[PDB]
């Protein structure tokens, strides 16, 4: 679950320092208190930061976290790919009772440099529409760093349900690629003017848009 | 010198049991709480249960609340979490995290996990649906086309173009496990606009596992 909101990916280059921020409210980050965890791709998440700001003896003085009212922040100096991983904000929520995390931020260091991700968003196709399915398609590829967010609309609206997508990994290019699936009745497809696929890398967003005619 | 080893992952289907277990040692088991953190295929990491040091009280996500059982028995030093009824969202991998609470909440030694996937399918043969040609004004430039592999278990389908002939400007994409528990995945590749008029284009999906192998021409659309 993504209870707390994190930042879904920042970048930097060796050598470098970096903010990772936490944004909850009031029933968690607001009155208790919060904890950083580093899940190296593949491996189980390890203890990073504790109560706001202590680290655990063995954890390097690179990795340091603030906090105050309903956000916190973990710092990393020092930076090298060793430490290119996912990083997880933890505290307590009190209003659901539940111990809660963030989404999680996946931390590239950048060894090689940034590309801009394309973007082909082919439609259900006749077949398939006659097979009572639909499947809008959303192929993205040649970007870096490996890290995107993909959104949808029905004409400008949001569209969260029927959606799955898939992590980015590199083709025999180097260079990261992933795929986005909507599942859609028929009737959804037709009784909207428009759908789109939105893929936001870094700061900027590439949207494509499919019409049935 | 010291360590959580989490075991009893298994594959599942929907509405059936499973007890994980977590051996630990190093430590005093029964000085310190316990917890189950769950993490699903690509998503963040979600609490699910936790137990006192005594052994006697124990607290549920409301998501698993009265079909999960957290227990430990601090003799053997070892946690267990009992899941009845499991269902599709159930599937992520399961770690023991030993819990202190000194200040404020942090787990502070976790196991490497145990997978549990909640699976209603078995082995499909692939459903192959014909990509459009999506001549929207590209004109001159590059224009690609495409098959769309779905609905096929277990994993892998290939993907070969005119039988392996056309290979130059091919992307294969990685599958998606679907909410269905079935993979699904598109290989689209991109030949001249202007060639569209007379060069034909079949994708060829064969499927070892449920041995389907299906030929499909792809061509504008109407």
């Amino acid at each position: 679950q993504s209870v707390l909101t994190q930042p879904p990916s920042v970048s930097a280059a060796p050598g470098q320092k970096v903010t990772i921020s936490c944004s909850g409210s009031s029933s968690n980050i607001g009155n208790h208190y919060v904890s950083w965890y580093q899940q190296l791709p593949g491996t189980a998440p390890k203890l990073l930061i504790y109560d706001n700001s202590e680290r655990p003896s063995g954890i390097p003085d690179r990795f340091s976290g603030s906090k105050s009212g309903t956000s916190a922040t973990l710092g990393i100096t020092g930076l090298q790919t060793g430490d290119e991983a996912d990083y997880y904000c933890g505290t307590w929520d009190s209003s659901l009772s539940a111990l809660v995390f963030g989404g999680g931020t996946k931390l590239t260091v950048l060894g090689q440099p940034k590309a801009a991700p394309s973007v082909t968003l082919f439609p259900p196709s006749s077949e398939e529409l006659q097979a009572n399915k639909a499947t809008l398609v959303c192929l993205i590829s040649d970007f870096y760093p490996g890290a995107v967010t993909v959104a949808w609309k029905a004409d400008s609206s949001p569209v969260k349900a029927g959606v799955e997508t898939t992590t980015p990994s590199k083709q025999s290019n180097n260079k990261y690629a992933a795929s986005s699936y909507l599942s859609l009745t028929p009737e959804q497809w037709k009784s909207h003017r428009s759908y789109s696929c939105q893929v936001t890398h870094e700061g900027s967003t590439v949207e494509k848009t499919v019409a049935p005619t | 010198e010291v360590q959580l080893l989490e075991s009893g992952g298994g594959l599942v289907q929907p509405g059936g049991s499973l007890r994980l277990s977590c051996a630990a040692s190093g430590f005093t088991f029964s000085s310190y709480a316990m917890s189950w953190v769950r993490q699903a295929p690509g998503k963040g990491l979600e609490w699910v249960s936790a137990i006192s040091g005594s052994g006697g009280s124990t607290y549920y996500a409301d998501s698993v609340k009265g079909r999960f059982t957290i227990s430990r028995d601090n003799s053997k030093n070892t946690l267990y979490l009992q899941m009845n009824s499991l269902r599709a969202e159930d599937t992520a991998v399961y770690y023991c995290a030993r819990l202190r609470a000194d200040l404020g909440l942090y787990m502070d030694l976790w196991g490497r996990g145990t997978l549990v996937t909640v699976s209603s399918a078995s082995t499909k043969g692939p459903s192959v649906f014909p990509l459009a040609p999506s001549s929207k004004s590209t004109s001159g430039g590059t224009a690609a086309l495409g098959c769309l592999v779905k609905d096929y278990f277990p994993e892998p389908v290939t993907v070969s173009w005119n039988s392996g002939a056309l290979t130059s400007g091919v992307h294969t994409f990685p599958a998606v496990l679907q909410s269905s528990g079935l993979y699904s995945l598109s290989s689209v590749v991109t030949v001249p606009s202007s060639s569209l008029g007379t060069q034909t284009y079949i994708c060829n999906v064969n499927h070892k596992p449920s041995n389907t192998k299906v030929d499909k021409r792809v061509e504008p659309k109407s």
